[PDB]
């Protein structure tokens, strides 16, 4: 440098200088000599610079760049992204996110395999598609860069650790798999402490952000992406948990007594008559309190309780070749069941059969159809016999789905949890012993 | 009032 | 095997399984099963404000993260040079 | 006009000062327990150092405390525009009050009227108050730091019972860019008894000012400082900016600087705690 | 259990008219037709298909037997991970005081300490 | 500390190259011992050396042979017994 400044032959001239600091990585002379208060810049002088930095992994001079009047939303045009990804971007890399497309396909990966897609053959959010680009490749520092001006920022954390943990549990090379955990770890932890300050700050600000969605950065919000990726690290936070102990609750007061949401529940009058005050006339505490999620979960738990007694006393008590009323009214219960269930299959169908437990209670109502259509024919008593065996079936699995309910209270739902796993290595360990 | 005001002002 | 199994805190679980519980009740006709039938029946028939207090607090993590640093004695043994 | 994309507005250099507070304190502002203005100077590039964020951080966060006024140039370009989105995300998350006074003629665009005007000077949007002086119209050279300086003055001839500061509401001078401009402003407020706070370590004249905190010494310190500046500057500029150095130099008490190794956190607060 | 019991129950009698009796067998069947003790099996419409129910019907009520001891034993690792001894001082306490501020005299000489008290 | 050496020397050449790494594990010596690190470390019941990620992975890789890795096992378990499926696009093969 001092060769070529003080050799008066390109001294005037400032981007060679400038060029040459950027090659050998000399931030602070950068920053001394080149940058000064006195020397004025503009975005256009220092476009290729930046561009260079990008490609050569210089996040310190990027950092100088951004900080001296460059505007990143203007330097990202088309042009600069679709070059950038097609040349400049590793065919490891690449195979790699084929080799998770493929084999760990997941809705944040497709999208994201899609924008890659887009770019590489031929502008809605640019900076995220340069934070994406820094992630795929484990650029830790302008990863980090890019981050600092992202307007989403916390969910563009969870994003990138969804997609480093996807593209982790790749197998073709165990170093950069390595590499992506750990940066997803650090973005996660990022994200966590970034939302706990803010929902320490201000909680309504901090709620509205969470159940933000961004405009298309993935198609989904902070909580979803969390939960996609499994951070029960960032949901266990508490401010995680009061907003969906508030959601929970809705509109009635969160430190109101449980027991006596419970005693009013039965006994109507007492909704308006002081008890259960409501966060926020008597017809509004009325709806408020009967649009409450534990009221209706309260009032739907009761309801299957009495439908299971029902169906028990039926099949123990009051079974003949022709349907009594009793068994109509078993009908009718059982048809809102089921158009409760088209309902709730309407949305996210793929999730509806995907979950072990759904499926279980779809296949639950097959077998009560199946029985009910076996029970019709009177004429044979074996098809009245095999009906009654499904009816038998259908109220066992209806008891599984009730067991699935008690899943919300505290007291008895971490037993259950635990109970699963237990049962599945219990079912290993009884396999075994069944053998020998 | 304000357009009155600014006017007598100046 | 089973002391394994129960050493990891189920807390974390049934809090995942509690989001999941909530957001599966919460976004969903809150109408007893009694009278949600007719329910079906019927029902067939600011944003840069919070991104900008969200930079803003972003800002100050990022303050106080990088304060990290200024334990070190280096600025101290500088001072002294 | 008022631009939209605050108020804007075009008063003449001779306009009575008195006139100006009253109308802003009936129905306009609240009274300021303080006010400061920052002088960014000529260059209209502004370099985000390391430590000049957070130094404008803490102070934009003191005057949100204190309600205090913010006045500066206006000008979209250099510092006066990061001033002004700084305000602009605090608004984001009492209400801070920024005065931008620059000189009509050296506007670029000039829409009159409830006219809104949309991007040779450009003025920052994110000020919620400006000014525009009209005294040589069409005129290069700035005329503004008279009516500056007058409203200054008489803010402080002010008097507010209601402040802990005894009599006269306070003011504090800022100076953190170096140029004519900025020496100039600080000998109006030297002379005019209100103090300056000027940050030592950024800046040409800031510097020297901070070394000088004798005539061959301060000409050294100015070529030191702003070699471009002192070698396109002439003989002549070189002794009115020594005579001006020397003038301010006069009245040490009032002007502060902030030391270099001074680095913690609450360094402008304390800072403008002691010179006040 | 229970809701195997009258799965069970149901498929087994059919339109049994003594609530008193079918009340108590729906709940007394199923944990005696297990490893208790064999009714059902004496009691074994064909039976070639029939055994295979009852042996799968036993199977599944064992391993989900097994599955509930082994889990509510880890269960109780966690409760006994916690140290009795501050819980047992804090009952100490309360027992402590209870016996002191009290009469000291025992129950067959306390009868005459109320009477002189309220005298 | 010789144990904690040869962990540090081998996953720090393992994280540099992965081929040579491999190739260094399975030399054998101009008769160092008549045995190469591999058998070494199991006569020394080393489980901390084979249990380090590049060990397992060599494993693995030794294992599934020309098959990919990442592949699915149920994949592979459904081909098994139906032949055909085996150039039918599933288990894309590591390396007609
Ligand atoms: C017989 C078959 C089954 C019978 C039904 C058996 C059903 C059953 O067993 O659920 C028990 C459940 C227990 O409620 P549960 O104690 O877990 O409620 C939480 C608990 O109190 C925690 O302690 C609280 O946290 P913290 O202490 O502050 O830290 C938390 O508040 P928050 O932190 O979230 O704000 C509470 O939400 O009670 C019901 O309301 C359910 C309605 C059932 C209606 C029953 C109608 C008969």
């Amino acid at each position: 440098y001092k060769a070529f400044s003080t050799n008066e032959q390109d001294k005037d001239n400032w981007n060679g200088q400038l060029k040459l600091l950027l090659e050998w990585n000399q931030l602070d002379l950068a920053s001394d000599e080149i940058f000064t208060n006195d020397r004025r810049w503009e975005s256009a002088d220092l476009q290729e610079v930046m561009f260079t930095a990008l490609i050569k992994d210089r996040p310190k001079f990027v950092r100088l760049f951004l900080e001296n009047g460059l505007n990143l939303q203007k330097f990202l045009t088309n042009e600069v992204l679709t070059e950038l990804f097609s040349t400049h971007f590793s065919t490891l890399v690449y195979r790699n996110l084929q080799i998770a497309k493929n084999s760990y396909n997941d809705a944040l990966l497709t999208f994201v395999w899609k924008l890659v897609a887009n770019f590489r053959r031929s502008t809605r959010h640019p900076l995220q598609a340069l934070f994406i680009w820094a992630i795929l490749q484990n650029k830790k520092e302008l990863s980090k860069v890019i981050w600092e001006q992202t307007k989403g920022c916390t969910l563009a954390a969870l994003g990138a650790s969804k997609l480093l943990k996807t593209l982790a549990k790749v197998k073709n090379d165990i170093n950069a798999a390595g590499e992506s955990e750990e940066l997803a770890n650090e973005y996660e932890t990022r994200a966590v402490e970034l939302f706990t300050e803010c929902y320490s700050n201000d909680e309504d600000l901090a709620e509205q952000l969470l159940v933000y969605s961004c405009e298309a950065w993935g198609g989904s919000n902070c909580l979803e992406l969390a939960v996609e990726a499994t951070d029960q690290h960032f949901i266990a936070q508490p401010g995680v948990q009061n907003f969906l102990s508030k959601q929970w609750y809705g509109e009635i007061s969160r430190d109101t007594k449980n027991w006596k949401i419970i005693l009013c529940l039965f006994i109507i009058p007492l909704v308006g008559c002081g008890l259960v005050s409501f966060r926020k006339k008597l017809l509004w505490y009325y709806v408020a309190f009967f649009t409450s999620p534990f009221v209706v979960f309260s009032w739907n738990v009761v309801f299957y309780i009495a439908f299971l007694l029902l169906f028990a006393y039926v099949l123990l008590m009051d079974f003949h070749s022709v349907p009594h009323t009793p068994e109509l009214i078993l009908y009718a219960l059982v048809f809102v069941l089921f158009c409760d269930e088209v309902r709730q299959w309407y949305m996210n169908g793929v999730n509806y059969f995907t979950d072990l437990w759904n499926v279980m209670d779809t296949l639950g109502l097959f077998y009560f159809i199946a029985g009910i259509v076996f029970r019709l024919h009177s004429s044979n008593k074996s098809s009245l016999y095999s009906g009654r065996v499904i009816f038998c079936l259908d109220y066992i699995i209806f008891t599984l789905r009730l067991i699935h309910i008690f899943t919300v209270s505290r007291n008895l739902g971490p037993k259950i949890i635990m109970l699963q796993r237990m049962l599945i290595d219990v079912f290993f360990f009884l396999f075994l012993f069944a053998v020998w | 009032d304000l357009v009155n005001f600014i006017q007598a002002n100046f | 095997y089973t002391v394994g199994i129960v050493q990891e805190n189920n807390d974390q679980v049934w809090k995942f399984q509690r989001y999941f519980l909530v957001q599966e009740y919460c976004n969903r006709l809150n109408i007893p099963f009694p009278f949600v039938v007719f329910a079906y029946f019927y029902m067939v028939v600011e944003d840069n404000e919070t991104l900008a207090w969200e930079g803003v607090m972003k800002e100050n993590y990022l303050v106080k993260i990088n304060t990290k640093a200024n334990d070190n004695s280096e600025e101290m043994r500088h001072r002294f040079r | 006009g008022d631009i939209q994309f605050g108020k804007y507005l075009r008063l003449s250099c001779d306009t009575d000062s008195e006139t100006l507070y009253e109308l802003l304190t009936q129905h306009w502002h609240l009274k300021t327990p303080n006010l400061v203005i920052s002088v960014t100077g000529g260059a209209k590039n502004f370099a985000l150092k390391p430590r000049m964020r957070k130094i404008f951080s803490r102070l934009i966060y003191i005057a949100q405390s204190k309600g205090a006024w913010i006045l500066t140039g206006g000008t979209h370009y250099g510092l006066m525009k990061y001033i002004g989105e700084v305000v602009r995300d605090n608004t984001i998350s009492e209400n801070i009050v920024a005065i931008g006074i620059a000189a009509w003629g050296m506007v670029s665009n000039r829409d009159t009227l409830s006219a809104q005007y949309i991007m040779l000077y450009i003025l920052d949007n994110n000020h919620t108050h400006l000014l525009l002086v009209d005294n040589g119209c069409h005129g290069h050279p700035t005329v503004e730091a008279k009516l500056r300086n007058q409203l200054e003055k008489y803010i402080s001839e002010r008097t507010s019972q209601d402040s802990n500061y005894g009599g006269k509401i306070p003011i504090v001078c800022f100076a953190q860019g170096g140029g004519r401009e900025t020496l100039k402003a600080i000998n109006t407020s030297v002379k005019s008894k209100i103090p300056c706070v000027v940050v030592e370590g950024s800046g040409q004249i800031a510097d020297v000012i901070a070394s000088l905190v004798t005539s061959s010494m301060v000409k050294e310190k100015l070529v030191r400082f702003l070699p471009r500046t002192v070698s396109r500057l002439p003989e002549e500029e070189i002794e009115s900016w020594i005579k001006w150095l020397k003038e301010i130099l006069e009245s040490s008490h009032l002007l502060t600087v902030i030391k270099m190794e001074e680095a913690g956190d609450e360094i402008v607060s304390n800072a403008i705690s002691y010179a006040l | 259990m229970v809701a195997f019991g009258v799965a069970r129950q149901g498929i087994l009698r059919q339109n049994e008219q003594r609530w008193r009796w079918i009340f108590r067998s729906v709940i007394y069947e199923p944990y005696l037709a297990m490893f208790g003790q064999v009714p059902s099996d004496v009691d074994s419409f064909p039976e070639w298909i029939t055994i295979p129910l009852v042996c799968i019907y036993m199977l599944s009520t064992n391993i989900l037997l097994v599955n509930l001891l082994v889990a509510m034993f880890g269960y109780t690792v966690g409760i006994v991970q916690e140290n009795n001894d501050q819980v047992w001082k804090f009952q100490r306490y309360f027992l402590v005081q209870e016996y002191c501020n009290r009469l000291n005299i025992p129950f067959p000489f306390v009868v005459f300490a109320y009477f002189y008290m309220v005298v």
